[PDB]
């Protein structure tokens, strides 16, 4: 992005509108596949993941 | 203060669980321990 | 405090002993039986909770002191509406790579919309723009058009903090209303007396 | 005779833990991932129901005259979309139910051969006595013999 | 540096005590302490 | 597919015009796509 | 050979407790939820009708 009224451009946030799809996308969501691969027992797709 | 924060319990519980597997290969056992021979009995 | 009519088939550690009695104690006066002492409703909720037993005592403290132990990703309690949808296709049993990818490009392909949402209105919940909360609604770009809620919180900041915690944003919500009917793209939300 | 018994022990055993391996057929996976994915497909068709009677507001008639359109259309089209939610839903639970039968059913398999198998361990100890008995009769013999 | 636990998570090991002893925050020693 | 495509054309003459019901086609496509999940569903039956 | 008989029955009687315990697996109870919580939901749809 770049900052309103024009600025520096910058990074993507974790904080404030939309930490918490960012949270699920760059962690949870990671994780849950590789959790439930490992339940089932396919510990090497969960190894990927 | 007497009281110190311990080792939290899974991670002894991980090398416990990988120790017993290295005893039990250090002794040709099953990974349950058990003895693989059939441990034949006579006099 | 102690009973005096076990057998003496039973065996104990003198510690033990005196937690049961002290165990005892507490759940009496807890009970309100003996004179005067009374006790909070939060102290005793905790008591009837948890610190009536070792157990769950130790549970607490454990989960105070490591919480990273109790984290589990399918307990999450902050969690998104399609998120629901992706865990309920992985959940469906035996699986395959393949198959997760195609649930993940699905979730994927919803968060695309999220991320074209557009807001539309708001509506404050009172005078105090610095403390009081706001509501919002947006609809997507893409049609059909659909619509969603969502509030802030202008409470939780930190005392320190020219800032907010992140918990300060809601979650965007659905609306199920037929709203289709709309006459001209326009909507107004309003929040009273809590509903 | 203890032979005998030592064979059918032992393909009783071997035949269980068979069934151990394997656990899933091919099929079956298939079964699974045939009901998962039709399930999740239905969701799709929702948007579509929306969108169509979300069109069909707009008038029909020109002219002379005007005819609007059927104005209950879209609330119509979102009863149908509860319903169609609801068919979704209970066609998932099926599959779930299938996989945790076959897991039932592994268990089981599991359990049955272990057992098998301590009965085809017991067997040797029969026949370890038997050749001891077998060295007293001839000790009896011997005994007579002399 | 390299990748290990306690390089990931460096900390004195001296820092905590063994568990089950007396000495752990939350013996039931500590509880009947938080209880009396 | 072929019956909502037909009814796409007007309905009707004279000093009036009609159309047609412009959803038809989307609804029949949602209604396509819940017989193909009853098809699938039906075959995983006779697998079993 | 008695230390043998004791083995199996020692298993075969704590296997089956195992399934005596934890009697309803979370999936199970995820069955019936969604079902029971389906049903409940198609309520709604007649008043929409």
């Amino acid at each position: 992005e770049e900052a309103i009224l024009g600025g520096a451009a910058e990074l993507i946030d974790l904080d404030g509108a939309n930490g918490i799809y960012f949270w699920e996308l760059f962690f949870h969501m990671p994780f849950m596949v590789s959790w439930r691969f490992n339940v089932e027992q396919r510990y090497e797709d969960a190894n990927r993941w | 203060d007497i009281f110190m924060y311990p080792m939290n319990n899974e991670l002894r519980g991980l090398w416990d669980r990988i120790e017993n597997r290295i005893y039990n290969l250090r002794h040709n056992l099953t990974l349950d321990g058990k003895e693989i021979n059939m441990d034949l009995y006579d006099s | 405090l102690l009973d005096t009519q076990v057998s003496a088939k039973v065996i104990t550690s003198r510690l033990s002993l005196v937690t049961q009695s002290v165990q005892q104690y507490i759940n009496r006066i807890a009970l309100n039986l003996e004179p005067g002492l009374s006790i909070n409703q939060q102290e005793a909720t905790d008591w009837e909770e948890f610190a009536n037993r070792y157990g769950y005592w130790a549970a607490n403290q454990q989960l105070r002191m490591f919480p990273e132990i109790y984290v589990d990703p399918t307990l999450r309690l902050t969690k998104t509406e399609f998120f629901f949808q992706l865990e309920s296709a992985l959940n469906q049993g035996k699986l395959t790579d393949d198959v997760a990818q195609k649930a993940v490009l699905g979730y994927l392909n919803n968060f695309e919309e999220v991320s074209n949402l557009e807001i539309i209105a708001g509506y404050q919940d009172g005078i105090d723009i610095e403390n009081d909360k706001t509501y919002f609604v947006a609809r997507t770009r893409m049609q059909p058009y659909r619509y969603f809620w969502r509030s802030l919180d202008a409470s939780q900041r930190n005392a320190n903090s020219q800032e907010l915690y992140p918990t300060a944003w809601s979650e965007w919500k659905a609306i199920s209303v037929p709203l289709e009917n709309v006459a001209n793209g326009i909507v107004r939300p309003i929040m009273m007396d809590n509903r | 005779a203890l032979q005998v018994s030592k064979q059918s022990a032992q393909d009783r055993y071997d035949h269980f833990k068979e069934l151990y391996d394997e656990n899933i057929s091919s099929t079956e996976q298939k079964v699974i991932e045939l009901q998962s994915q039709a399930a999740n497909s239905l969701l799709m068709a929702q948007g579509m129901r929306t969108a169509a009677a979300a069109l069909d507001v707009i008038p029909n008639i020109y002219g002379l005259a005007v005819g609007g359109s059927h104005w209950g259309a879209p609330l119509n089209a979102a009863a149908e979309i509860i319903m169609i939610k609801y068919q979704a839903d209970s066609s998932k639970s099926e599959s779930l139910s299938v996989s945790e039968s076959y897991r039932r059913r592994r268990q089981e398999w599991e359990l049955q051969y272990k057992q098998a198998e301590w009965e085809v361990n017991s067997v040797e100890q029969q026949i370890n006595l038997q050749n001891m008995q077998i060295k007293a009769a001839n000790k009896r013999l011997e005994q007579v013999e002399a | 540096k390299l990748p290990e636990y306690n390089q990931l998570f460096p900390e004195p090991w001296d820092n905590f005590c063994r568990p089950g002893a007396i000495e752990a925050l939350d013996s039931p020693a500590s509880y009947l302490l938080d209880l009396y």
